[PDB]
């Protein structure tokens, strides 16, 4: 039982190495005697205006130093957990991430792990002041500092080079290549990638197969990008009013396709967008809610039904389970995914608010004067939406 | 450096005009730190231990035995004992932890003991300490055990998996002993890296970090104790140092999933085997993606393993199943 | 032949603005009130209109 | 040994040994004869034996600026 034998050599290169049999240490061993390490936090907030304002957006070349500053910030809130010092200890790092930790992340090329460490300190923030940092990065992108303006244009030309070579056979090797890019820089590789969702389908089925390989940083900007497109200034209704638009029905199969496949995506701000805009009366919030019920739950309408199957759907039995198997109404299959969707409705206590809002808007549509054949179909379509939401409540809230 | 062929009965099976399937499958392969033994395991075939004294491979064929762990179940992994040269801790699938001995003078293999701790659903992982003073048998279903070897194989303590992480029913894919023998690095299903303290008989977790967002397939260690390398089902293969527990290199060669990781005994070349029948080699001290070789393997699943003593290259991957041993590969073209 | 004064490094972070969200388009959505009492006024009486 | 031999010499600045660790003492320095020799020796890089010895000469010069042997803006202003 013998240990290993090394040798200690001296070179002129500052970074330590280790060969097959020897180590290479820097020759000038008293190089650090001018410098002094410091105390807990009140000098790290003082020695960073000197050193980290020189290399401003350039910590992306030193990816280990970006983890060690953020691992301090999560271990400083957990140590100062208590009950008292959490309002000022959180607002202290809200100006240290905005100033020179988050702009240093955009100058990163292919780095999934060092990007989640920055977000681990960002989970302790309000979601309102996370969307202020996310929006600052897309107006200070071009009008300001240069080396990330070159790097925001290096990802937009790399995001578009995947959406052109996006096929159903090479998706085994291209989805891991795509998700690795949105794990690193998702402020740039997502506004292209969503622009080809509300234009072309059959890539919406290829984007949501990639979303099983995202990290938790990517799931927060994706909710911010989806909210960025739902509120953009566009004609929501078309020229006449007979059709809505072609993007409003293509975006709603993307949102309802995230809530079914990936289980790690918190979509509570999308549902909060549904609640508020229905008070105004809005055709996008109806069309997102309508495709959520039919896709996540398996609720089908009874207006094409056979008469023999109609009597079979009222006998409480396993024949009732057979009558939904023939009409293609999958409720026993996705019972887990449907309960998770109503969990976002019952957390904000929205269930008694939706039923009163769909009924009021349907009854308010009896006075609007737009057309004559339109409001004989619009009144019928909103009537079978209110029937379809009641039937989701009784299947999930059971007991 | 020349191609030399490995002489087991797998080469005779394919040399005949036998159509359907000539050998069957390979389950596990472990080395003793002496670097002269081998645990070449199969599925329904034979677990064949080897002892070649001086020649490259053409000296002698030692022993093949189908009926070693019985005739109904299979063995997941075969742990060698660092203390006793004649001891291999084979754990069968259902309920058998048996301990076998090998004989060089005779064409047989005898069994020393078969100890078992009850309500053993399925133990799939058994591995000794690097110094050979503990045995952590860990199930992927319920909990993890802890025994000893220096006095006897007697239980001390156990920890339930649901106290480590708190998300869901997670599967333990691979775990690895530390290099001092004092810590446990365990790899979950949702990409959690948890560090357990196992000093002598106490089993308690230290911290858990989010490595990535997939099943962490393998975890290896550096013989100089600076870093440890993980794998994935993604393309990521990070290199985490130990003094700061952060990342240093990133092997971003995302062409497939990752299945097999090995290092060298000097700690230079990292050997990654993917699922598109492509293998790679890299560097640890140098930059991120600096290949030395890439090799296209044929249609079947290969395995990759490095010797503990000197750098000699074991791959598998012939037409159905055979191993290849590359001699004197210090340059490798 | 000059006297160079010591440089003054800036120690001040930037202020936020009044928009608690990012855009003025997102923030106009999260300013309209929600709750059961606003729906109650229009559903006052169906017979009273009848 | 190279600094201990050169600290006792009559070429070491005894009264003007001012240091390169202040922000106003990067101008006021000492020994402007060795500020002429190193600024002449770092400004030549046009040979094939001069190139294989520029790294080791630049390390030896960087020790001398730390101990206060020469100024900073005497070497900074007079290199190419």
């Amino acid at each position: 039982h013998k240990p290993r034998l090394i040798h200690k050599y001296k070179t002129h290169e500052p970074f330590e190495s280790l060969e097959l049999n020897s180590s290479y240490v820097f020759y000038y061993s008293e190089w650090n005697s001018n410098l002094t390490p410091f105390a807990s936090v009140n000098d790290l907030f003082e020695n960073s205006h000197i050193y980290l304002s020189i290399i401003g957006p350039y910590l992306g070349r030193i990816p280990t130093l970006l983890s060690k500053i953020s691992r301090i910030g999560v271990a400083d809130i957990q140590k100062n957990h208590g009950s008292e010092s959490l309002h000022v200890t959180i607002d202290k790092w809200i100006d240290y991430v905005r100033k020179f930790i988050f702009p240093a992340t955009s100058l990163l090329q292919n780095n999934p792990i060092a990007t989640s460490e920055v977000y681990e300190l960002m989970k302790f923030f309000p979601f309102e002041k996370r969307y202020f940092i996310y929006n600052e990065m897309m107006t200070k992108l071009s009008q300001d500092i240069l080396p990330l303006k070159v790097s925001f244009n290096k990802a937009e030309r790399e995001a578009k080079s995947i959406l052109k070579a996006l096929s159903i056979d090479t998706i085994a090797k291209e989805s891991r290549r795509f998700a690795k890019l949105i794990s690193t820089n998702p402020l740039a590789s997502l506004v292209p990638a969503v622009k080809q969702i509300e234009n072309y389908d059959k890539v919406s089925e290829l984007v949501v197969y990639t979303t099983k390989y995202f990290n938790d940083f990517a799931y927060d900007v994706l909710q911010f990008v989806l909210l960025l497109r739902l509120t953009y200034n566009r004609p929501a209704v078309q020229f006449d009013g007979v059709n809505q638009a072609m993007w409003v029905q293509r975006l709603s199969i993307f949102i309802a396709g995230l809530a079914k496949n990936c289980p790690n995506m918190d979509i509570s701000n999308i549902i909060t967008y549904i609640l508020k805009t229905l008070h105004n009366g809005n055709i996008i919030a109806v069309s997102i809610l309508k495709e959520l019920i039919i896709t996540v739950g398996g609720i089908r309408d009874l207006n094409e039904v056979n008469m023999k199957q109609l009597l079979m759907l009222n006998s409480g039995s396993p024949l009732k389970q057979y009558a939904r198997h023939l009409i293609y109404d999958f409720r026993d299959d996705n019972s887990v995914i449907s309960s998770r969707l109503t969990s976002f409705f019952t957390d904000q206590s929205a269930i008694s608010e939706i039923i009163l809002l769909l009924y009021t808007l349907n009854l308010k549509a009896n006075t609007q004067n737009s057309h004559y054949k339109i409001l004989s179909t619009r009144c019928d379509e909103m009537n079978t939406l209110l029937w379809s939401f009641i039937e989701l409540i009784k299947h999930c809230l059971k007991g | 450096e020349d191609k030399r062929f490995i002489h087991v009965s797998s080469r005779s099976h394919s040399r005949f005009t036998s159509t359907p399937i000539t050998p069957n499958e390979i389950l596990s392969l472990k080395f003793h730190v002496s670097g002269s033994s081998m645990a070449y395991s199969r599925m329904d075939g034979s677990l064949t231990v080897w002892f070649i004294k001086d020649a490259s491979f053409d000296k002698s064929v030692e022993v093949y035995i189908p009926d070693c762990c019985g005739s109904d179940k299979l063995a997941t992994d075969l742990s060698w004992n660092p203390t006793s040269l004649n001891q291999i801790a084979v754990v069968s699938n259902s309920s058998e932890i048996s301990l076998l001995l090998i004989n060089e003078k005779s064409l047989t293999a005898s069994k020393l003991r078969t100890l078992s701790l009850g309500s053993k659903t399925k133990v799939n992982t058994c591995l000794y300490d690097p110094l050979g003073n503990w045995l952590l048998a860990a199930t992927k279903s319920e909990k993890i055990y802890l025994f000893d070897v220096k006095k006897d194989h007697s239980s001390v303590c156990s920890l339930n998996i649901s106290d480590i992480s708190q998300e869901d029913n997670d599967v333990v894919y691979s775990l690895a002993w530390s290099n001092g023998g004092s810590h446990i690095f365990i790899g979950f299903k949702s990409g959690y890296l948890a560090i357990l303290k196992a000093k002598h008989g106490i089993l308690e977790v230290c911290t858990k970090i989010k490595a990535h967002t997939g099943p962490i397939t393998e975890i290896k260690m550096d013989p100089w104790g600076r870093n440890f390398i993980t794998g994935s089902i993604d393309g990521n293969c990070y290199v985490w140092n130990m003094k700061s527990l952060c990342c240093e290199l990133i092997i971003n060669d995302l062409n497939s999933a990752v299945t097999t990781l090995d290092v060298c005994h000097l700690g230079k070349i990292l050997g990654i085997c993917t699922e598109d029948e492509m293998v790679y080699f890299y560097d640890l001290n140098s930059g991120n993606l600096l290949h030395s070789k890439s090799l296209a393997n044929y249609k079947t699943d290969p395995v990759l393993k490095f010797y503990p003593d000197k750098s000699w290259y074991i791959m598998s991957g012939k037409n159905d199943t055979l191993s290849n041993h590359f001699v004197k590969n210090e340059k490798n073209l | 032949k000059e006297k160079i004064p010591p440089p003054a490094f800036d120690e001040t972070f930037k202020k936020f603005t009044f928009i608690k969200m990012g855009n003025k388009l997102i923030n106009n959505v999260w300013k309209i009130p929600t709750g059961l009492d606003k729906i109650e006024q229009e559903v006052k009486k169906p017979e009273g209109v009848y | 040994f190279f600094i201990a031999l050169l600290r006792k010499s009559d070429s070491w600045p005894s009264s003007h040994v001012a240091n390169n660790s202040n922000y106003s003492s990067l101008n006021e320095g000492g020994n402007m004869i060795a500020a002429n020799i190193i600024s002449f020796n770092l400004s030549q890089y046009n040979e094939e034996v001069d190139k294989e010895n520029y790294e080791r000469y630049m390390d030896m010069c960087c020790i001398l600026l730390k101990n206060g042997f020469v100024n900073f803006y005497s070497i900074w202003d007079n290199v190419k």
